């Protein structure tokens, strides 16, 4: 509960079942339980019913077993060394889960991120990695400063643009620096819209937004996140937080997602 | 700039603030105008719990910005 | 030795270093003064991305240089 290494369990009514979500006290570990929610919610992974305390010691070697355990898609006797590897580099990074997994998103696209061994550990379980940072059209722009830069990338980029003697450069600095300054939390109206319609009705994802994972879905042409704050232990209710806006202004629901209240 | 604060209840509270605000200086904020101590209060915004010493700036707490209020582990 | 380390919000870490110091030292330094932990920083100094097995010698930082501190992406 307290301690770093120690998790408060939730049981939940999911879909007819008593089911355990993972809440969070303390940050760092928000990429471990997006994917850990999202295997005890498939029934992947199972808890001793009322089990109430969890170490990420036990979270990691659950996720270990399931990770290890994955086939190749090709199932073919001959070849297969490409799969072994992504395996190797993704129980490589696994530790970062519980202290803070890197990424390094692209802004043309609800999936587009650099491809990495962190990003691998997703691909592996078949658990779509997504974001809403998407630059706007609207604005032409950020999407020619932006164009196909990550995150990284851009960074560097607004560093030689201030220090560049083509005033263009210094122009594209500056617009490319507006558009990290006013999309700081990490969400745009156009990527929420492209992330609703390109998430699958009733499949588990794990969306990356402002320095945080969460498990996400979608029921009825409508984004959830799974609510994971300890704060929430106690209110069986609050279960999905609906994802319709970029302010934080949401509506909590119960596990089947209807509209919960605490009055 | 304001924020906005929703309990549980259904109410909500607006609050004048500035990104150099610390979670500390907001929670204060909210016991100038609730009866709530600080050390009662616990802070999320987007899913993710906001820590005393941090501040707004540093989680990318923008204006009119909506924040939930709940009640502290310790 | 001094030299500067500003961030993308303007603000300035100034560092006592020595030029036989390496990148890995100088993060330790800044993960001293800021906490910032140095596996997610990334120093930038005349283009080029600053490998930490390098020492600021090896990249020609002298005494009052400007370093540009980033932060990679980490969702806690
Ligand atoms: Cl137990
Ligand atoms: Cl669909
Ligand atoms: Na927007
Ligand atoms: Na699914
Ligand atoms: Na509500
Ligand atoms: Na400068």
């Amino acid at each position: 509960e307290m301690e770093p290494d120690f998790y408060c369990v939730k049981w939940i009514p999911w879909k007819g079942e008593q089911t355990p979500i993972i809440t969070q006290s303390t940050n760092g570990p928000a990429a471990l339980l997006a994917i850990m929610n999202i295997l005890f919610l498939q029934w992947k992974v199972k808890l001793p019913p009322q089990k109430e305390v969890i170490t990420s010691d036990e979270l990691m070697a659950h996720l270990g077993n399931c990770l290890l355990s994955i086939k190749p898609q090709e199932k073919s006797e001959g070849l297969q060394l490409n799969f072994q590897q992504n395996v190797d580099d993704a129980m490589t990074v696994l530790p970062k889960l519980a202290t803070g997994l890197d990424v390094n998103v692209r802004f043309t696209g609800v999936s587009d991120f650099e491809y990495t061994p962190e990003c691998s550990v997703f691909d592996l379980l078949g658990i779509p990695l997504y974001h809403g940072w998407l630059v706007d059209p609207q604005s032409p722009e950020a999407v020619r400063a932006v164009g196909k830069l990550s995150y990284n990338q851009l960074v560097e980029r607004i560093i030689t643009c201030k220090h560049s003697s083509d005033t263009n450069l210094v122009t594209e600095g500056l617009i490319a620096e507006q558009f990290l300054e006013t999309t700081a939390a990490q969400l745009t109206y156009h990527g929420l819209c492209e992330l609703t319609a390109a998430a699958k009705e009733g499949e588990l994802s794990v969306f990356f937004r402002n320095n945080h994972f969460s498990t996400m879905t979608k029921h009825k042409s409508h984004l959830y996140l799974l609510v994971t704050d300890q704060g929430f232990l106690q209110e069986e209710q609050v279960v999905w937080e609906s994802l319709h806006n970029v302010d934080g202004d949401s509506c909590f629901c119960d596990s089947d997602f209807h509209l919960s209240h605490s009055l | 700039m304001q924020i906005f604060v929703k309990t549980l209840t259904g109410k909500t509270i607006t609050l004048e603030v500035e990104p150099s605000d610390t979670i500390e200086n907001v929670k204060a904020k909210i016991q100038d105008k609730e009866g709530i101590p600080p050390d009662q209060q616990r802070l999320i915004f987007a899913g993710k719990q906001l820590e005393d010493g941090r501040t707004l700036s540093d989680y990318n707490i923008q204006k009119e910005s909506t924040l939930h209020l709940v009640l502290r582990l310790r």
